[PDB]
């Protein structure tokens, strides 16, 4: 089915013509628009007083990255390199080697946050929940170099945000 | 357990530290070097060895679906302790 | 209507390649060898044209691997050897071709394992 | 056929096959092949000299009247003698149908421009010249449409490097933006993802 | 909205419609930010038997396109690509604006 | 009669039956010069004969619109003009001749 | 007759004026050509999906849906019913977002600028649904070639219903501002008139067709997901000018609200992606407890799925018109070719004809009524 | 000559007498799935992955071991052979460990690729898997026998190609294990090749451990210069 | 055989004529461009650059390649006439900011591994 | 054990949603 | 908290006068909220 938007034929009797003439000469529709704007002036604005109020977010929200670790305190990353392979922007660089105890661990784990597109593919290709994209979004920088994260920076981010990262993963892991 | 380099720098958990003659140290002067204080190797070294009376044990890292893929560890070799490939936890049969 | 010209094709002047990346590069036309880690043979069917390796160095910051040539990741696929050679000549690249290696057929027989007097007698199975 | 498999339509398959045979019968001078996809898509392969006639027929015939040009693109296959593959996608509103016409060319042989048939082709053809280097004859204004002014090379050819040959920066010595040979701090990592153990026996090729 | 009755009357008269019925600012009428756990049922091929994969594989049922009149190899009524599209109806819900 | 066909730029054609008859006669006249065994000739002859029979058999315009399956008879005149122009163009082109030449060996071989 | 250059979406426009009139208009594009189609050839299909959010960055999920439909057609699979209903729901939400963008920015360029804020509040709300359903406000990448990435959180449908029940008065306030205003009419009435034959020949689609009286719509004529199971009307213009297209877009907003209500009421239960773990990854629990699931997760997130060889052209009725993709697969996990057809290309091509004998200020109105986003134009 | 005519999926091919079904399928152009068959080793017929259907024959035959005779039609894509492949892969994967992320043979595993192509996509195994203790056969080959699929390919290579008979099978049934049965190091100049023949990550390269993934690496074809063999 | 479809010319004489036409057009345009874009080069230097750009393709013997090159050259000439190009684009022909790459064997041996 | 719980419309569906244009007339000749 | 206000303004924070090492009487920013209060403040949960 279909509708017509502008095939309305105005009436040509004296009353309709007089109404149109009064509309032209007295500016009724312009005053009607003025009334609409005046009505909108007297209602509460939609502004929040940043940085004291914050916009609503959800557990699925993905911001700054972090590297997590087990409750024992030993890092979850096993250098499987699936996050590096799935990364659409090639923003992850990984190097691994056997540790002193023979553990399969990364000796280099860099994310270029100027190349990252924050798609979350890395945190969903990870089998051990090591790389996550946490809820932080206020990490603006004064230089380009500090947006080039290494393993220590991501580990510190994980240690810093683990509380609400784990809370969000608990809230959302049944949908994954 | 964070060690300090002979120059004075902090050595990361990977054993990285610029030596005396490396110029790149200039990037840290008037700034700081980011080193994580928590070393996973030391933290996993202090874990107790779990005692189970079964020849084969299962480990999923704790948390169920929030851990790592489930694996099965053999404990027949009484010389050493069975180690999870993912978690790094240790298991061992009750000898004597 | 037809020029009927008699000259070898050469589109070098129309591709926009810099002059140094034409007379100095050396393409290799080959069938890639089977990965001995696997027994599948589906990656040894087509011909490949690839350029020679140039210098890669370590980035002073972040220690990444930096390069300077544009043709490092360029690999072309061709149905036959002649098509690849024609493409290389048309584009003005010096090429090296080595012939396809096919595994020769072998006489396999299970019954040779259990031999009465020959040495093909297997110790276990 | 379970809910995990896309269902087949046979009525449209037969209709498209019949219409393809019809177009083949009407225009035997140019049509070289006609195919219908398993998902009911009809494509016609013609000689390059028949671009203007065939398209015109498809635009003007009462049974066809493919009045709309959805898209015009080119596909680069370096292993073919005729490198470039020109594809015309047409839509018929009167019969609620779609058709595809396919043609071949190379670096030096030009293609007649279909601006006289479809005006929409104009910009499309320009893009092809910009991206593949295919020349279109009798074009109102053929020039680059997407690349930078003075850009050397056609980037959508399969042998053009992904990162190009030059990169732009600003120089304070000359107080202007300059172009220099490209140097990447991190080279593009090339991943070999093709696996052995072919997936689809339906597309197997003879071992020559 | 915690607006005085006189201001509500003024805004409603100026706009010409009742604003308090449908406010554009969200209030306690929205859903709670903490929710119960879900269950998310399984798909149809989660059976334990009569579930062989060869019987439910779409990709391997794809076939190369069928060729008609490979040129290298009767009344005959004319045909069309498809039956002509039938004329649309005039929306007997609001045919005209 | 009606007004404002609904398509922008398409005018209302008073007395469309005469226009249709003239256009179909012109189409048949142009088709006459095409070789008899050409497929385009026979197909377009059949189409034009069917449409001319339908238009001579219905004095109404609404019922003719319903029967012709094109709708908006003015569009039928437009399509008749397009078909006439195509007929002249194809008489010039002569597309009933055999194929110009076969493509190279693996021109349409996909994959590779 | 002087030639002047309106230089730095971002557009360069070369125009010759004979006094107030415009004689020749020449858009110079390519200022946002990133080489997306070439970069897609170096990615797998899942890796190539996020490019389509950035193609038309005002209607993201519609590009996702078009790409997913093309890949589904090539793969010979179909999504589950709940996935299709979610896809149509979020496509209508995306249509609302795009039409708000188009109308408000058109009016802003004209000089109104109040409906911009009035309706960007609702745009922010719609953004929350995207954020809640996927975790990203704009480039969600939610719709996947097998269905959708994740299921709806338990409170989403109620909030969607509560938002959609108050949107009609927002459209009504917009219409009070613009529809009957005489200045808006004099700015848009009888401007950029294009005839049906010329619009059809030049490759126009969407409102550019519907505004000229052509009764065409891909959701009705060639329905794709569940659009044949919903009822809505298709507004049709009469004069082919900017005012008719503005009315058509507003009525599309209303019809999108109608479809949103229907989609909310008829949401079915079930899974969200094709239950074929060789195309869609298994659940995290299944991957962490089963061996086949782990192997399939590994292979899908490292190499990807192999698509059978073939070429398709799949088009959908995006809010800007017919948006299509010509996808060519050589039989691997990496697409051989991905041509992207956006209606903005043809519309900006027709700009030159659309602005014959008009004022300099009318060119802004014509560009606005074409709703040209240069991400899809340049690609 | 003395060639016999057989058919593969209805396509004729002339093969020498004594040729197996697998080789005839190779000649036509198809690669039969395999785990225990190696063209350089003797035939074992263990894994049963190469089971293919002969037309008008009620039982599937092992392609790697069954010589072909005149007049057979080999039906490689029949429903029977596909179901055989699916069942065999299910049995192979029933006791395999979930070690793919930590396995050095992630993107270059025959078990993974053949499970993706010729197997199903889900499991109906609701039991507990088995686990065996790792052996220690030297510093060159890293041994994780929990990933072993008992194809006895390393045993055949060691016994025949390397002439070294220390590898073998100890035990019976499901708890049968591959090894030396004693603390012994498998030392030979050809000892590294057991890494290559092993389709799974049971035997891997210890100096290469955890270093890289196959898709990252670039392959350059070159020549050995450690000796005069070249 | 070796018979092909022409573009503009049938043999080398017509292609040479078109090359001469394009050279005349560029030669007449050089000083107008130098003045209009407010260049730092002289007219002699610009015409020398035009001569060098022409001499770069002096080894072509295919009329199709030659006239396609001529088509391209008219395209950049049209870009330059209408001032589509900025000041930076005109310079891109001179490589003023690039270091001089030596050609002798010893210099290349010393600087790097590049052959 | 547990029964399936996912986002669904409530029993009986949702309430009607107004979508028609509503432009009132103030009224004066 | 004030549940009578509309969504967005129903929760807020008054920042401290002196954080770790500077005087933040005037220099405040959204990065001073600890992660648990970050989760509560951004309405990712209803439970402080
Ligand atoms: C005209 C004279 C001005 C009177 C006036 O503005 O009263 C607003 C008063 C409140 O109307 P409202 O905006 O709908 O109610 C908002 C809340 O009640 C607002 O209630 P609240 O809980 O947010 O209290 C905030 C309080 C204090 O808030 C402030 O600190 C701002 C006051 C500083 C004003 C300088 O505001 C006031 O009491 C002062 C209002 C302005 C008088 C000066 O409206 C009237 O009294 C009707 C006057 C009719 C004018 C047409
Ligand atoms: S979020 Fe996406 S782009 Fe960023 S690192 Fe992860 S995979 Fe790469
Ligand atoms: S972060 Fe996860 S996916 Fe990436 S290498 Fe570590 S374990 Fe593998
Ligand atoms: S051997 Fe293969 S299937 Fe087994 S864990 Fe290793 S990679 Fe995975
Ligand atoms: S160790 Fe490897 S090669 Fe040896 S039997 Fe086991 S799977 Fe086969
Ligand atoms: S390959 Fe034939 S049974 Fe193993
Ligand atoms: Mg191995
Ligand atoms: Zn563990």
């Amino acid at each position: 089915t279909y509708k017509f938007v502008n095939m309305r034929e105005p009436s040509m009797d004296m009353k309709s013509v007089t109404d149109r003439a009064a509309q032209t000469l007295l500016w009724t529709e312009l005053v009607r628009g003025l009334g609409m704007t005046l009505s909108y002036l007297f209602r509460e604005p939609a502004t929040i007083n940043y940085p004291f109020e914050k916009g609503p977010l959800s557990p699925r929200f993905r911001g700054e990255h972090a590297l997590r670790r087990y409750p024992s305190g030993e890092e979850r990353c096993i250098a499987c390199k699936l996050c590096e392979a799935v990364c659409p922007a090639q923003a992850i660089t990984i190097e691994a080697e056997p540790r002193a105890d023979g553990s399969r661990r990364t000796t280099r784990y860099d994310i270029d946050m100027t190349k990252c597109i924050y798609c979350g593919f890395c945190q969903e290709a990870c089998p051990v929940d090591a790389i996550v994209e946490g809820p932080n979004f206020e990490f603006s920088t004064e230089t380009h170099e500090e947006l080039l994260y290494n393993k220590e920076k991501l580990l510190n981010n994980g240690d810093k945000w683990e509380a609400e990262i784990a809370a969000n993963i608990q809230a959302d892991y049944l949908y994954r | 357990g964070v060690r300090t380099s002979p120059t004075g720098e902090k050595v990361t958990h990977t054993g990285q530290a610029y030596d005396d003659g490396d110029y790149r140290r200039v990037r840290f002067s008037d700034r700081q070097k980011e080193v994580n204080e928590n070393f996973a190797i030391d933290l996993i070294a202090e874990q107790p060895v779990s005692e189970v009376g079964s020849r084969v044990i299962s480990c999923d890292g704790g948390g169920g679906a929030l851990g790592h893929p489930r694996v099965y560890i053999n404990l027949d070799k009484e010389t050493k302790t069975g180690t999870c490939g993912y978690c790094g936890l240790q298991f061992r049969q009750p000898h004597h | 209507q037809l020029i009927a010209v008699d000259e070898k094709l050469d589109i070098t002047t129309l591709t926009g390649v810099p002059e140094e990346h034409i007379k100095t590069r050396k393409v290799r036309i080959f069938v890639p060898a089977r990965n001995n880690m696997q027994s599948g043979v589906n990656n040894t069917k087509k011909w490949k044209m690839e350029f020679d390796t140039r210098e890669r160095w370590e980035n002073p910051l972040m220690g990444w691997s930096s390069t300077a040539d544009p043709l490092s990741n360029l690999v072309l696929t061709f149905s036959t050897k002649e098509d690849a050679v024609a493409f290389a000549e048309k584009n003005g690249w010096s090429f090296d071709v080595e012939e396809r290696k096919v595994p020769k057929p072998k006489s396999k027989s299970y019954g040779a394992n259990f031999s009465w007097n020959k040495r093909t007698r297997v110790s276990t199975k | 056929t379970r809910p995990t498999i896309r269902p087949r339509n046979d009525v449209v398959h037969k209709q498209l096959s019949a219409f393809g045979q019809y177009v083949a019968e009407i225009l035997p001078k140019y049509v070289q092949q006609v195919q219908v996809s398993c998902f009911n898509e009809l494509e016609i392969f013609i000689h390059p000299d028949g671009v203007i006639p065939v398209l015109t027929f498809l635009r003007d015939h009462t049974n066809a009247q493919f009045k709309s040009l959805a898209d015009l693109t080119a596909v680069d296959v370096p292993t073919r003698q005729n490198r470039f593959e020109i594809v015309y996608n047409l839509l018929s509103l009167r019969f609620n149908s779609r058709i595809r016409v396919k043609t071949y060319t190379d670096e030096l042989t030009p293609i007649e421009s279909s601006v006289t048939v479809y005006k929409a082709a104009n910009w499309y053809e320009r893009e092809i010249w910009d991206m593949f280097g295919v020349f279109f004859a009798n074009h109102p204004d053929l020039r680059r449409i997407l690349t930078d002014y003075g850009f050397e090379g056609h980037p959508f050819r399969k042998d053009f490097p992904l990162s190009g040959y030059v990169e732009l920066r600003y120089d304070d010595e000359v107080k202007r933006v300059v172009a220099e040979p490209v140097e990447l701090a991190q080279e593009f990592r090339k991943f070999d993802l093709n696996s052995p153990w072919e997936a689809f026996p339906a597309y197997r090729q003879p071992p020559e | 909205a915690s607006a005085t009755r006189v201001i509500q009357l003024l805004r409603n008269w100026a706009s010409g419609r009742d604003l308090q019925a449908k406010l554009q600012l969200r209030y306690q009428e929205i859903s709670k930010r903490t929710q119960p756990p879900p269950k998310l049922p399984v798909g149809p091929s989660h059976k334990l038997s009569n579930n062989y994969y060869c019987t439910r594989d779409g990709r391997r049922e794809a076939m190369p396109p069928s060729i008609v009149m490979s040129s290298q190899k009767t009344e005959k009524k004319a045909v069309t690509p498809a039956p002509p599209i039938k004329r649309w109806e005039l929306s007997k819900d609001q045919p005209y604006l | 009669l009606k007004k404002t066909t609904g398509l922008v730029g398409l005018a209302v054609c008073e007395t469309p039956h005469e226009r249709l008859k003239i256009l179909y006669t012109k189409i048949l006249d142009v088709l006459g010069q095409i070789p008899k065994n050409a497929a385009y000739r026979k197909y377009t002859e059949q189409i034009t004969n069917e449409k001319l029979g339908m238009v001579k058999a219905e004095p109404d315009v609404k019922k003719l619109e319903e029967q012709l399956q094109g709708g908006q008879i003015e569009e039928v005149i437009l399509q008749a003009e397009n078909e006439l122009s195509l007929a002249r163009k194809m008489l010039r082109w002569k597309p009933w001749e055999p194929l110009v030449e076969e493509p190279p060996a693996n021109q349409w071989k996909w994959p590779i | 007759n002087l030639t002047l250059n309106f230089g730095p979406g971002v557009l360069r426009l070369v125009m010759e004026l004979s006094g107030e009139m415009v004689r020749k208009c020449d858009p110079h594009i390519g200022l946002l050509h990133r080489g997306t189609e070439k970069l897609i050839e170096y990615k797998t299909y899942l890796q190539a999906l996020p490019y389509f959010d950035r193609l038309d960055y005002v209607s993201m999920m519609c590009n996702e849906q078009a790409y997913s439909l093309a890949v589904e057609k090539l793969l010979n699979i179909q999504p589950p019913p709940r996935a299709q209903w979610i896809r149509v729901l979020f496509g209508e939400i995306t249509r609302l977002l795009n039409h708000i963008m188009a109308v408000t920015t058109h009016a802003l360029d004209i000089g109104a600028m109040t409906p911009f804020f009035w309706m960007f509040e609702e745009r922010e709300k719609m953004f929350e649904f995207y954020e809640r359903v996927s975790g990203a406000r704009m480039h969600a990448a939610y719709i996947r070639p097998g269905g959708v990435h994740q299921d709806l959180p338990l409170g989403l449908l109620d909030d969607i219903y509560e938002f959609s029940k108050n949107f009609s008065f927002r459209i009504d306030e917009l219409e009070e501002m613009l529809t009957n205003n005489r200045i808006w009419r004099n700015r848009t009435v009888d401007i950029g008139v294009v005839t049906a034959e010329d619009a059809l020949n030049y490759g126009f689609s969407g409102v550019m067709l519907r505004g000229s009286g052509i009764q065409w719509d891909l959701r009705k004529t060639q329905p794709y997901d569940v659009y044949d199971q919903v009822e809505f009307d298709v507004p049709i213009g009469s004069r082919g000018d900017c005012y008719d297209r503005y009315l058509c877009r507003v009525e599309e907003m209303r019809q999108s609200l109608r479809i949103i209500s229907q989609c909310l009421n008829k949401m079915p239960p079930g899974e969200i992606k094709v239950d074929d773990a060789k195309v869609s990854p298994p659940k995290r629990a299944e991957m962490k407890t089963s061996m086949e699931s782990l192997i399939h997760h590994f292979k899908l997130y490292t190499e990807g799925y192999q698509v059978p060889p073939g070429a398709t052209y799949t088009a959908i009725e995006a809010p800007k018109g017919e948006f299509g993709v010509y996808l060519v697969s050589d039989g691997s996990s990496r697409p051989y070719r991905c041509k992207i057809k956006a209606p903005g290309f043809a519309h900006l091509a027709g700009l030159d004809k659309m602005s014959k004998g008009h004022m300099l200020a009318d060119v802004v109105a014509i560009i606005g009524t074409q709703d040209i986003v240069f991400g899809e134009v340049d690609r | 000559s003395n060639l016999i005519e057989v058919f593969v999926d209805g396509q004729s091919v002339m093969v020498e007498p004594g040729t197996t079904v697998l080789q005839a399928c190779e000649k036509v152009g198809m690669q039969i799935p395999r785990f225990c068959y190696h063209e350089r080793l003797s035939v074992a017929g263990n894994c049963r992955m190469c089971l293919v259907e002969i037309e008008k024959a009620p039982k599937v035959v092992a392609a790697c071991a069954m010589p072909v005779m005149k007049g057979w039609n080999i039906l490689t894509n029949s429903e029977k052979s596909k179901k055989a492949r699916e069942g065999v892969m299910e049995f192979l994967l029933a006791n395999h460990p979930l070690d793919c992320p930590i396995c050095d043979q992630g993107g270059e595993c025959d078990l993974q690729d053949q499970s993706m192509m010729f197997g199903s996509d889900r499991s109906r195994f609701l039991e507990g898997k088995r686990a065996v203790e790792d052996k220690n056969i030297g510093p060159l080959v890293k041994t994780i026998m929990t990933r072993c699929i008992q194809c006895t390919r390393c045993i055949r290579f060691a016994s025949e190609i390397a002439g070294v008979d220390d590898l073998g099978t100890t035990g019976r049934g499901n708890d049968m294990q591959v090894g030396t049965y004693i603390e012994k190091m498998f030392m030979s100049e050809l000892s590294g090749n057991i890494i290559d023949i092993c389709p799974v990550g049971a035997l891997t390269s210890k100096p290469y451990a955890f270093t890289a993934r196959p898709w990252e690496t670039r392959k350059t074809e070159s020549i050995d210069v450690m000796d005069a063999v070249g | 055989g070796t018979s092909v479809k022409p573009i503009f010319s049938r043999d080398m004489n017509e292609a040479k004529r078109r090359v001469r036409e394009l050279y005349r057009a560029w030669y007449r345009e050089v000083p107008n461009t130098v003045h209009l874009f407010q260049l730092d080069i002289s007219v002699k230097q610009g015409r020398d650059k035009v001569r060098e750009m022409f001499m770069k393709n002096a080894h072509v013997t295919d009329p199709r390649v030659v006239d396609l090159l001529v088509i391209k050259g008219k395209m950049e000439l049209e870009e330059t006439i209408n001032v589509w190009k900025q000041r930076t684009h005109i310079m891109r022909f001179f490589h003023e900011t690039e270091a001089p790459r030596p050609t002798d064997f010893l210099s290349k041996f010393y600087v790097g591994h590049d052959p | 054990a547990s029964k399936v719980k996912q986002d669904m419309p409530p029993p009986g569906g949702y309430g009607p949603i107004d979508y028609k244009r509503n432009l009132p007339r103030r009224g004066l000749s | 908290e004030d549940n009578k206000q509309f969504f967005g303004r129903h929760r807020w924070v008054i920042y401290t006068t002196e954080m770790n090492g500077r005087d933040t009487f005037w220099d405040v920013d959204g990065s001073m909220v600890p992660p648990e209060w970050h989760r509560w403040l951004h309405c990712m949960t209803d439970d402080p």
